[PDB]
C-alpha cells in the first residue's frame, strides 16, 4: 500500500493565510517538497512615499494572528531611524503587551491550529470519562472529575449526532486513520481542553487590550514611546495582572501537560522534520539599542553547531527572488530591497511562491520557538535550560529529539512557559519603576530628512525585522523580512530548500488522500502566509 | 457539514490578515464555542477547520450546494488585477471563487474594511487591484451587509447574524450598507474627551501634560469626528478602546481610510 506520486495540499488549513504545499512521494515517503504562498498584497509598495509615522498602522495589518508584532517592529524601526530613546516605562509596557501576545498566540496555535492533527475528536465519544479524569488529574495539579469530562462528552455527542460536524467536516481522523494514535480518554482530555482554550484565549487577548486599547490590532504605540497614561494606574495594572495570572495557570496546568501527554504518544515524531540552521533576534530589551540586553539574546547557528553560536550580523541577510514571483533573480539586503511582482504561475520559470527567500550568509534558517529556545539554552539561559531539561526528562528523550517536528512543538510550549513566568518579572520591574516616581511614557523626537533605521522583534514565529530608508522625510523604501518568510519561503538562487521544504523530506504518508503527516510538520512551524508575503 | 438544525455559515478568506477572524474568536456572551456548537454551523473556515486540501474543497462544495441554504461571511478584499492571479485558493482565483459562491448565498456579510471597501491592500497604488465585495461583484447582484472596521467589533457581527436569523432580513443599513444599529453615530459624538474638544483643549504632543490629563487628541490626528463606529460604547475585549488608551482614532471603519485619513497624526 505504499504510495508513489504527487500530493498537493491546497489549502493548507489551520494556518494563517494561503499556502499550497506540493510534495513528491516515493514508496510512502516524501522525496521532494515545494512551499507555495498564493496571496500577495504588496504592503511595501503601498508604503512608498508615506509619512514614516504611518508605517506601523499599515504594517500591523500584515497579520492579525501575530497582531501587534508588526506595529512594534515598525515603531522600533522608526524610533531607531530618528534616534529616539524611549522612556523605560514605554519599554516595559511594549514588552508586557508582547509577552501577552506570545501566550495568546501559542495557546491558540497548539489547541486550535495544531491539535486536530493529533486528536481524534470523534473518538472522545468512546471514552470512559472516569478513566479520562484520572489520567487528567495525574498529569496536572488541577483536578478534573468524571462529571467534568462527561459534560464535554455530552455536549460533543449532541453536536456529532446532529450530523452537522462544522469545522470537523471531512476531518482526516473521521472513520479512523492509521497515523492517529491517541486512546479515547486522551482524546477526550485534549478535546475538553481545546474547548476550554476557546474561552481562556479571550482572557489572554484581553490582557493586551488593557494597555494596548484592543485586540486584534493594538493602538497604543507611537514614535518615542506609548500613549496609554492609564497603563500607569494601579487599576489597569491589577487588571492586567489578573488576566496574566489566569493565563499562566492555564499554560502551566493545561497546555504544557497536554503537550507532554501528546508528545509521549507520538514519540516517533522525533524522527521527522528536522532542520540544520537557526536564527533568532532576541526579545524583551532593557536597552532598545542593544539586542544583547534582551532576556532572550540573538544568535545564529549553522549545521546544529550550538557550541559555536555566531553573532547575528544584520548585514548578512539577503532576500532571494529567483524562485519567487518577482522580477529577475537578484537577492537584496532589505535596505536595498525591491518588491517588483511578476507572476509566472506554478513553477513557471522555476518560480512558485509570492514569498521571497531570505538567506543568512547564503543559508536557509529556521526561526521561531525552536531557534529561540535552542540558542538561549546554548547561551546558558537559566530559565530556558530548567524548563527544557524538565521536558526532556519527562519525555525520556535526549536533546537530539529537539531537532524534529515533535521538538519544535515542544519548544513552542517551553517558550510559552518561560515567557509566562518572565511577564511577572517585567511586571514587577514596571511597578517598581513607577514607585520610584518615573511616570514618563513618551519621549520627544524630530524627523530627519534622510535616515536609515531597523527594528527587530522576536515574534511568536521568530525573527522579524522592518527596514526603512527615509528620504525627504518620507518613506523612500520600507522592507519587511518576516519569520515565516525565513521558514516557509521558497528556494534561493543556490537552489537551497527552505527550512519547511527540507524538513518535509522523509515524511511518511500512510494515506495519500489524508496526508496528516505533512500537516503535522508544516503546522509545527506555525506558518503565517500574510506575514510571510505582506 | 450541515443539514437541518443550525444555520450554515460558509466563511471565506480573500486578501486578508486574519485579524477579522481573530476578532470573531473574541466573541463575548455569546462566546465562540456557543456560537459554533449551538447558534450556527460553521461549515467552512480555513483558519480552524480540520480538513485540508481536497477534503476542505469537498467540505466547501457540500456546504455551498446544500438545499438548506447558507450564509456567507467574507473576510478580505478581492484582488482583481491581472485577472485575479494575485490571490488564489486551491488554484482558483479569489475573484472566481467569490463569483461562484456568493451569488448562491441566502445572505452575504462582508466582515471587515477589507471585505467591505477594499482595505489595506487597496490603498494607493493598489498593485493587486483589490476591491471590496460589493464593488467587485456588483455585476452579479451581490449586496453584502458591510460590517466595517479593521477589525470590526465582533459584537457587530454577532448582532447582525442574530438579527438576520430572527427577522429573516437585513437590519436597517446606511448608505455604505452598514447596519445603522452599530454605525449610526460618529466615534466622536460618543467620546469621553468631547468636552475637551468643545473647550478647544487639545494635547499638543503625546508626551505633554495635556495628554497625561486626557485632553482631546484631535490635534494629534484623531479621526473620530469623521468615523462611524460604536467603539466608545461597546469597547473592545470588554475593557478599552483607542482614545481611552491615549491614541487617536485612525478612521478604520471608513472607506478608503488608508488614503483619506492619512497622515494619521494630522488634522
Ligand atoms: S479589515 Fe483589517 S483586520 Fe480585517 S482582514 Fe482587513 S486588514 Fe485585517
Ligand atoms: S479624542 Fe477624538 S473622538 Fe474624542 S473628542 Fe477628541 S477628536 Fe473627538
Ligand atoms: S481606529 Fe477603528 S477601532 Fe474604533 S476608535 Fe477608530 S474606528
Ligand atoms: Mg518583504
Amino acid at each position: 500500500s505504499s504510495y508513489s506520486g504527487p500530493i498537493v495540499v491546497d489549502p493548507v488549513t489551520r494556518i494563517e493565510g494561503h499556502l499550497r504545499i506540493e510534495v513528491e512521494v516515493e514508496n510512502g515517503k516524501v522525496k521532494n517538497a515545494y512551499s507555495s504562498s498564493t496571496l500577495f498584497r504588496g504592503l511595501e509598495i503601498i508604503l512608498k512615499g508615506r509619512d514614516p509615522r504611518d508605517a506601523q498602522h499599515f504594517t500591523q495589518r500584515t497579520c492579525g494572528v501575530c497582531t501587534y508584532t508588526h506595529a512594534l517592529a515598525s515603531t522600533r524601526c522608526v524610533d531607531n531611524a530618528v534616534g529616539v530613546h524611549i522612556p523605560k516605562n514605554a519599554t516595559y509596557i511594549r514588552n508586557l503587551v508582547l509577552g501577552a501576545q506570545y501566550l495568546h498566540d501559542h495557546i491558540v496555535h497548539f489547541y486550535h491550529l495544531h491539535a486536530l492533527d493529533f486528536v481524534d475528536v470523534t473518538a472522545a465519544l468512546k471514552a470512559d470519562p472516569a478513566k479520562a479524569a484520572k489520567v487528567a488529574s495525574s498529569i496536572s495539579p488541577r483536578k478534573t472529575t468524571a462529571a467534568d469530562l462527561k459534560a464535554v462528552q455530552d455536549k460533543l455527542k449532541t453536536f456529532v449526532e446532529t450530523g452537522q460536524l462544522g469545522p470537523f467536516t471531512n476531518a482526516y481522523f473521521l472513520g479512523g486513520h492509521p497515523a492517529y494514535y491517541l486512546d479515547p480518554e486522551t482524546n477526550l482530555i485534549a478535546t475538553a481542553h481545546y474547548l476550554e482554550a476557546l474561552r481562556l484565549q479571550v482572557k489572554a487577548a484581553r490582557a493586551m487590550a488593557v494597555f494596548g486599547a484592543k485586540n486584534p490590532h493594538t493602538q497604543f504605540t507611537v514614535v518615542g514611546g506609548v500613549t496609554c497614561y492609564d497603563a500607569l494606574t494601579p487599576q489597569r495594572i491589577a487588571e492586567f495582572e489578573a488576566l496574566w495570572k489566569e493565563t499562566k495557570a492555564f499554560v502551566d496546568e493545561v497546555y504544557i501537560p497536554d503537550l507532554l501527554v501528546v508528545a509521549a504518544a507520538y514519540k516517533d515524531w522525533t524522527q521527522y522534520g528536522g532542520t540544520d540552521n537557526f536564527i533568532t533576534f532576541g526579545e524583551f530589551p532593557k536597552d532598545e539599542y542593544d539586542l544583547n540586553s534582551r532576556f532572550f539574546k540573538p544568535g545564529v547557528v549553522f549545521k546544529r553547531d550550538f557550541k559555536n553560536i555566531k553573532p547575528f550580523d544584520k548585514m548578512q541577510i539577503e532576500e532571494h527572488v529567483r524562485h519567487s514571483w518577482y522580477e529577475g533573480a537578484e537577492a537584496r539586503h532589505p535596505w536595498k530591497g525591491q518588491t517588483q511582482p511578476k507572476y509566472t504561475d506554478l513553477h513557471g520559470d522555476d518560480r512558485y511562491s509570492w514569498m521571497k527567500a531570505p538567506r543568512y550568509m547564503g543559508e536557509p534558517m529556521e526561526t521561531g520557538p525552536l531557534a529561540q529556545v535552542l540558542i538561549a539554552y546554548s547561551q546558558g539561559h537559566p530559565k530556558v535550560k530548567a524548563v527544557t531539561d524538565a521536558v526532556l526528562a519527562k519525555l525520556g528523550v535526549g536533546p537530539e529529539a529537539l531537532f524534529s517536528t515533535l521538538g519544535r512543538t515542544a519548544a513552542r510550549g517551553i517558550e510559552t512557559a518561560v515567557i509566562a513566568e518572565y511577564v511577572g518579572v517585567m511586571l514587577q520591574e514596571y511597578k517598581d519603576n513607577i514607585a520610584k516616581g518615573d511616570n514618563v511614557i513618551c519621549a520627544p523626537w524630530e524627523m530627519p530628512k534622510q535616515a536609515e533605521g531597523v527594528g527587530f522583534v522576536n515574534a511568536p514565529r521568530g525573527g522579524l525585522s522592518h527596514w526603512i530608508r527615509i528620504e525627504d522625510g518620507k518613506i523612500g523604501n520600507f522592507q519587511l523580512v518576516v519569520p515565516s518568510t525565513w521558514t516557509l519561503g521558497p528556494r534561493c538562487d543556490k537552489n537551497k530548500l527552505s527550512p519547511v521544504e527540507a524538513s518535509l523530506i522523509g515524511t511518511p504518508v500512510a494515506d495519500a488522500k489524508r496526508p496528516v503527516e505533512i500537516l503535522r510538520t508544516v503546522h509545527s512551524f506555525d506558518p503565517c502566509i500574510a506575514c510571510g508575503v505582506h | 457539514l450541515m443539514g437541518p438544525r443550525r444555520p450554515s455559515v460558509v466563511y471565506l478568506h480573500n486578501a486578508e490578515c486574519t485579524g477579522c477572524s481573530e476578532s470573531v474568536l473574541r466573541a463575548f456572551e455569546p462566546y465562540i464555542d456557543t456560537l459554533i456548537l449551538d447558534t450556527l454551523s460553521l461549515d467552512y473556515h480555513e483558519t480552524i477547520m480540520a480538513a485540508a486540501g481536497d477534503a476542505a474543497e469537498a467540505a466547501l462544495e457540500q456546504a455551498v450546494n446544500s438545499p438548506h441554504g447558507f450564509i456567507a461571511v467574507v473576510e478580505g478584499g478581492i484582488p482583481t488585477a491581472a485577472n485575479g492571479i494575485y490571490g488564489k485558493v486551491a488554484n482558483h482565483t479569489m475573484l472566481d471563487i467569490c463569483s461562484r459562491i456568493l451569488p448562491k448565498a441566502q445572505a452575504v456579510i462582508a466582515y471587515g474594511t477589507c471585505a467591505t471597501f477594499g482595505g489595506v491592500q487597496a490603498a494607493k497604488p493598489n498593485p493587486t487591484g483589490a476591491k471590496g465585495v460589493n464593488d467587485a461583484l456588483k455585476h452579479l447582484g451581490v449586496k453584502a451587509i458591510n460590517i466595517a472596521g479593521c477589525p470590526p467589533n465582533p459584537y457587530n457581527l454577532v448582532g447582525t447574524i442574530v438579527y438576520y436569523l430572527k427577522n429573516k432580513a437585513a437590519p436597517e443599513l446606511d448608505s455604505l450598507n452598514r447596519p445603522t444599529m452599530f454605525f449610526g453615530q460618529t466615534v466622536h459624538e460618543q467620546c469621553p474627551r468631547l468636552p475637551h474638544f468643545d473647550a478647544g483643549e487639545f494635547a499638543p504632543s503625546f508626551e505633554s501634560e495635556e495628554a497625561r490629563k486626557g485632553w482631546c487628541l484631535y490635534e494629534l490626528g484623531c479621526k473620530g469626528p469623521v468615523t462611524m463606529n460604536n467603539c466608545p460604547k461597546i469597547k473592545f475585549n470588554q475593557t478599552n478602546w483607542p482614545v481611552d488608551a491615549g491614541h487617536p482614532c485612525i478612521g478604520c471603519s471608513e472607506p478608503d481610510f488608508w488614503d483619506a485619513m492619512t497622515p494619521f497624526y494630522q488634522n
